[PDB]
């Protein structure tokens, strides 16, 4: 109960494996990264 | 930790999996394992 204000799409989402918002998975799904060096996986 | 504080150290072979180590068995003595953890960092 925010007054009306909506904070829903920077909130974190508990429904992902991630905690991340929506707008911060759609940042880390816009920008693609190489070379991951995670155990050569 | 400090030196004084103990002699006790840990190794971390970065970007290394934990059975290359074994594989290979520089000092090799920490090779024999009984604490051996696997970390994304090596
Ligand atoms: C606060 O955040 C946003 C906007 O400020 C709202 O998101 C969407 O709001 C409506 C109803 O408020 C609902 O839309 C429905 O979502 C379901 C689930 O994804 C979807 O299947 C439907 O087709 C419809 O789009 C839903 O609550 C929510 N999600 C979407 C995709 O729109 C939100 O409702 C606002 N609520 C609060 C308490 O602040
Ligand atoms: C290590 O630093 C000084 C000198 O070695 C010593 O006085 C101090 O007690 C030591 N620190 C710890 C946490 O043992
Ligand atoms: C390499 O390390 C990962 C854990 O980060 C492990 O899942 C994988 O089995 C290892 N690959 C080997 C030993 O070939």
């Amino acid at each position: 109960d925010f007054g009306g204000f909506n904070f829903s799409q920077i909130l974190p989402d508990p429904s992902k494996p991630s905690k991340r918002s929506f707008i911060e998975d759609l940042l880390f799904n816009k920008v693609t990264l190489a070379d991951a060096g995670f155990i050569k996986q | 930790p400090g030196t004084n504080t103990s002699n006790q150290v840990a190794v971390l072979y970065q970007g290394v999996n934990c059975t290359e180590v074994p594989v290979a068995i520089t000092w090799r003595v920490y090779s024999t394992g009984s604490n051996v953890f696997q970390t994304r960092a090596g």
